């Protein structure tokens, strides 16, 4: 006879993700997808509106004590807080924190924290950093759609001090050309590249003919800041950044000691760094107001400042100011 | 071993019935079809359809579950690393209450199987919304195969040309996701196999042949499966079943599943009466009606004639 | 001698288990990324007054001591000067570090040494002798013994991931080194798990300290 006896018992595979495990686009590069664009992409992949998916799954995990079905028939602002809203949701705010935590738990993904700036909480001041209204680069969207590439909004577009796309040298457009209104970042249905109000198109060959060199340092520094966070491999330590700033201050002081003229070029930044090192270290520092000009005068990229260790940073500073020190 | 565990005699009747019901035997046709199906699954070779025919009771459902389980355990070592990676998906088609087959029900049931959240609410980013949701779910969840049991219910349409339009809709679902569709059904799938070049090229046909009484090798195989079923019957005494091989074949038509369910009925009847052996009248009590056997034989003969194209 | 330095930190906080190697190493790596990749670094056992439940109560002389090459201090000083770390749910604080030299002594001692695949005392002595020759060192090998005279084994619990692995080691006392070779021994050490808070060698008085209790 036949000795083979099959067994059809189930195998009990590990629990699957509640939502699709969509990869974030261009993580670690100056063109990383914003959390808002990722939310809209996940909603589009599920054939659900961002609002509807939000109260379907994120709201019960965010809003702890409510009836989930009764939450299914509300406005997005009840949990997002549209009184604030703004592209600042991409920042380091509390609702951003809990939203990122819930999203990472739902898809068991380990990179959504890089799609925002919670890794820089306590490091970079929130005020004066993010735009109040949605912005886009029409050339980017048109090129992406023509090349059959995924549409999304980079983090750089959410910053006030980023107004130009270095790829296309085009000033960011905050107003829909069709309806004339300015889109909020969060809406009931706002797929990337589309007008959240009139459903019109926002990608056109718009030419940028301004002095982009003025804002080049700011945009490149912010791009480096976004692109560097996923590559660190750890949560940054506040006093690490504080002591790097202090080391740059000491290098500045030694350079001034060697050359008196440099005091004229660096006095204001010296005073600002001294104040930032005398105030509480746990207090965040204003990114564009303090760190970017400081590393600019130090002739050091934001990537070099936040990435290199103390030895490399000290050696490069000494070489940059032609000092004879060796740490 | 050829014998059932000997401590099962002291156990209650329910335990013996359970041991018998979750026990299944591998006869040569079933294992051959299993190897062929898994070889096609591992290497689709550009074919998006693995249509599997067979008589009512050859073991189509059992083969489906076995393939699902084995592919699941083959994929298991890597599901810990990668999530949203359902290995295989197997659902059964629903006969429509209305005259025509319903596709909204098909799409929503497929979404239910994939644990799609907020299926009822949905939206259309442009049943088109349900179809797009199913396409996206198949693309992202990345299933290896897609079994659709009882594929004869697909052609519950009064239009002869829409009969292949059902498979046209399934095919349009398949291409934009590139997921293998291995449909299983009775001899009715035969009117769907190779209609049009699209379904004639990318479809691989597997026939779950039954055990016919003409070839002496098949008769010997049927006698051997009878012998192993007798030796695996959880009774105090082993009844002699190989002798009435003609009687067992008459009411089963060679379908191994029919033999299994008939023997399950007889064993349960014996256990309820606390009997120790199986009598001929015990088999006669729960035998299938002669008219029923005639009807299924006519159906499988017509199916074999249709599939006899060379 | 002075070519290598022992970084000392006045450590205060909750009482700590006596097999706290991986705990303190993981906490330090959490608050100091560069520590996770350095090579010639090692940590001295944390002194104090032990308790009845295999825990150590930190005292005024309790301090975290780190052995490091003087050409790598600027990679560790920023992340530990004044810094605080958590071991589980316990808070620990470090003061401004002070530098201590590597002094030679006639005899040395190690609290816990582990070499892979050596559990018996005799083969452990043979392997410590082999590493002893590999360093160009001369001396005699003795194993610290309990009150019973049995060689004393110490155990390190590495709680990697959900599981935890067991590594057992011995206390090794080596005498008659000659000061140059003594310094070489204290700086190299034996065992390799110096990041794991084992392989650092100390003058022989601490051997008496550990043998009394
Ligand atoms: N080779 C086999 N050995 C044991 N039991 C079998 C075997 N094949 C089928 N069965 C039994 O048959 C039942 C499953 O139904 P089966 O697959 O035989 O029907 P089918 O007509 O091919 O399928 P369906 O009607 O779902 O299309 C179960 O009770 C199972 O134990
Ligand atoms: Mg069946």
């Amino acid at each position: 006879i036949y000795s083979e006896h099959w067994s059809l018992n189930p195998l009990e595979i590990p629990q699957r993700s509640r939502l699709f495990s969509l990869e974030p686009v261009a993580v670690g590069t100056p063109y990383a997808e914003s959390l808002s664009s990722y939310l809209h992409r996940l909603a589009q992949a599920h054939c659900l509106t961002s609002e509807k998916l939000v109260m379907g799954e994120i709201a019960p995990l965010i809003l702890k004590d409510e009836d989930k079905s009764e939450l299914l028939s509300k406005n997005l602002s009840h949990l997002l807080g549209n009184s604030d809203a703004k592209p600042a949701i991409n920042g380091m705010r509390e609702m951003t924190e809990k939203l990122v935590t819930v999203l990472e738990e739902l898809t068991m993904r380990q990179d959504l924290r890089f799609l925002t700036l919670l890794s820089w909480k306590g490091m970079i001041y929130d005020k004066g950093l993010f735009r109040n209204y949605r912005a886009w680069c029409p050339c980017c969207c048109e090129e992406w759609m023509q090349k059959n590439k995924t549409i999304y909004e980079p983090l750089s577009w959410s910053f006030k001090d980023v107004e130009f796309c270095l790829i296309h040298k085009q000033r960011l457009i905050e107003e829909c050309s069709h309806c004339g209104a300015r889109l909020p970042v969060m809406a009931r249905l706002s797929p990337a590249g589309f007008c959240s109000r009139c459903y019109g198109w926002l990608g056109q060959e718009i030419k940028g003919e301004e002095e982009i060199e003025k804002y080049r340092v700011n945009i490149q520094g912010i791009s480096e800041l976004i692109a560097l966070t996923p590559q660190l491999g750890y949560k940054p330590i506040p006093i690490e950044l504080t002591r790097k700033l202090q080391l740059i201050l000491l290098v500045f002081e030694q350079a001034i000691g060697k050359d008196v003229k440099l005091l004229g070029d660096l006095g204001g930044i010296m005073e600002s760094l001294r104040i930032a090192s005398t105030t509480n270290q746990s207090q965040p520092y204003h990114l564009v107001k303090l760190i970017i000009p400081v590393c600019e005068k130090a002739k050091i990229s934001v990537f070099q400042l936040f990435g290199s260790d103390f030895k490399e940073l000290g050696k490069i500073l000494f070489g940059n100011f032609s000092l004879e020190l060796k740490l | 071993s050829t014998g059932f565990p000997l401590e099962l005699l002291t156990r209650p009747a329910t335990e013996r019935l359970a041991y018998f019901e979750n026990y299944t035997v591998a006869h040569p046709r079933l294992k051959e079809v299993y190897e062929i199906l898994m070889r096609t699954i591992a290497e689709p070779a550009g074919a998006s359809f693995i249509f599997v025919y067979g008589a009512s009771g050859v073991g189509k459902t059992t083969l489906r579950l076995r393939v699902e389980q084995k592919l699941t355990e083959l994929a298991l070592p890597k599901l810990e690393s990668d999530r949203a990676r359902v290995p295989v998906v197997g659902i059964e088609a629903i006969a429509p209450e209305s005259r025509y087959f319903n596709w909204k029900e098909y799409y929503t049931r497929a979404l239910i199987t994939l644990e799609e959240p907020l299926i009822d609410h949905k939206f259309d980013y442009g049943a088109p919304a349900l179809r797009r949701a199913l396409e996206n779910a198949l693309i992202h969840r990345h299933p290896d195969v897609f079994f659709v049991d009882e594929a004869q219910h697909f052609g519950k349409v009064a239009s002869g040309y829409k009969l292949q339009d059902q498979l046209d809709c399934l095919k349009s679902l398949a291409n934009m996701t590139g997921i293998l569709h291995c449909l299983l059904g009775t001899y009715e799938l035969l009117t769907f196999r190779n209609l049009s070049g699209q379904l004639s090229r990318r479809s691989v046909d597997i026939h779950f042949r039954r055990y016919c009484a003409d070839s002496p090798e098949d008769v010997q195989a049927f006698k051997s499966v009878l012998l192993t079923f007798q030796q695996h019957l959880p009774l105090a005494e082993t009844p002699n079943l190989v002798d009435h091989w003609e009687y067992f074949y008459e009411r089963t038509l060679g379908c191994i599943g029919t033999l299994k369910d008939w023997l399950k009925r007889v064993l349960s009847d014996a256990l309820d009466r606390e009997a120790t052996t199986i009598t001929l009248k015990d088999l006669q009590k729960r035998a299938l009606s002669v008219a029923q056997c005639q009807k299924m034989f006519k159906e499988i003969q017509e199916g074999e004639r249709q599939l006899s194209e060379t | 001698s002075e070519e290598y330095v022992d970084l000392t930190f006045k450590l205060r906080g909750a009482p700590i288990p006596l097999d706290n190697g991986y705990l303190t190493y993981a906490a330090l790596s959490r608050i100091c990324p560069p520590l996770h990749e350095l090579k010639s670094i090692g940590i001295h056992p944390i002194a104090g007054i032990p308790t009845r439940n295999n825990l150590l109560e930190l005292t005024a002389q309790s301090r975290l001591k780190i052995r490091i090459y003087h050409q790598q201090i600027p990679l560790i000083y920023p992340y530990l000067a004044g810094q605080a770390f958590h071991i589980g749910q316990n808070f620990y604080q470090l003061d401004i570090p002070d530098y201590k030299p590597l002094i030679s002594s006639e005899s040395v001692y190690s609290r816990l040494v582990i070499i892979k695949g050596f559990q018996d005392s005799t083969n452990f002595i043979e392997a410590v002798q082999r590493q002893m020759d590999n360093l160009g060192i001369q001396g005699k090998i003795e194993l610290l013994t309990r009150q019973d005279g049995t060689p004393q084994r110490r155990q390190l619990t590495i709680n990697k991931e959900g599981k935890q692995f067991k590594v057992r080691g011995f206390g090794v006392k080596i005498s008659e080194l000659n000061p140059e070779d003594s310094l070489t021994l204290q700086e190299q050490g034996i065992g390799g798990k110096r990041k794991m808070m084992c392989g650092i060698f100390v003058p022989a008085t601490r051997s008496k300290e550990e043998e009394e209790t």
